[PDB]
């Protein structure tokens, strides 16, 4: 079937929110401009890093029927997210058209920005992998939601509440997967398998902060409740 | 009063 009313509405309305971030461009354009050292590249990580949970949870409050969650499953929710959003928001920014020879560039930079060698392969395996699949705004904006409303995240109380919630867009986003692929009858699915990739991010994601080659590893105090450094 | 910066987000 096609989008339903109250689907476009869900969607137009999703996509209203997620447009409210930082533009890749404005992230792009700093990079390529002039390359920077690692401890002035990790302070460019860290203000957008802050600007992006800010945003985040803006974006997670708009989401219908978050709000009546309980409150200490809506915290769980949005530290259980936060990384995997910004890795999946890297992706989007990273695979985003650019003039001939420019994202070869921008890979060298981010490359050379400061990280060690050990997560620079994981990092680039996974933004590739979601360049092959050609995702367009939209896809990003639900699996972004859907990546939020994370029924199996740990710490959430109610399961259930979580999972009627993340339903509805599960729903529309493999509405739009089958229209704008009819080509890929997988595509629903290779979106869905990626997500898995990104909760490896989690894990990892202290070690890779606090190996970045500088030599004090200071972050905001909203970055310490999220990210649990400091 | 663990992720306090983040309730006060959450809330506002
Ligand atoms: C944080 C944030 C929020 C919102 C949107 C984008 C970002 N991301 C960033 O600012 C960092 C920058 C930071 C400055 C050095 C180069 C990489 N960044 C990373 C990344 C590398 C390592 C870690 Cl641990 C996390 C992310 N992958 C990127 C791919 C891109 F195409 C890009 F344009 C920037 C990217």
């Amino acid at each position: 079937m096609e989008l339903t009313p109250d689907q476009q509405t869900l969607l137009h309305f999703i996509m209203d929110s997620y447009n409210k971030q930082r533009m890749p461009q404005e992230i792009t354009n700093k990079i390529l401009k002039e390359a920077f050292s690692a401890e002035e590249n990790f302070l460019i990580l860290t203000e957008m890093a802050t600007n992006h949970v800010q945003v985040l949870v803006e974006f997670t409050k708009k989401l219908p029927g978050f709000q009546t969650l309980d409150h200490e499953d809506q915290i769980a929710l949005l530290k259980g997210s936060a990384v995997e959003a910004m890795f999946l928001r890297s992706a989007e920014i990273f695979n985003k058209k650019l003039p001939s020879g420019h994202s070869d560039l921008l890979e060298a930079r981010i490359r050379n920005s400061g990280i060690s060698d050990e997560y620079i392969t994981p990092m680039f395996s996974f933004y590739k992998s979601i360049g092959e699949l050609k995702m367009t705004q939209e896809e990003y904006a639900l699996l972004t939601a859907i990546v939020i409303l994370s029924p199996d995240r740990q710490y959430i109380k109610d399961r259930e509440a979580v999972e009627k919630l993340q339903e509805p867009l599960l729903d529309v986003l493999q509405k739009l997967c089958k229209i704008h692929q009819p080509e890929n009858p997988q595509h629903f699915a290779c979106l869905l398998g990626r997500l898995t990739e990104l909760r490896t991010f989690n894990h990892h994601h202290a070690e890779m902060l606090m190996s970045w080659r500088v030599n004090d590893h200071k972050f905001t105090p909203l970055l310490c409740e999220i990210w649990d450094v400091q | 009063k663990d992720h306090q910066l983040l309730r006060y987000l959450l809330d506002k």
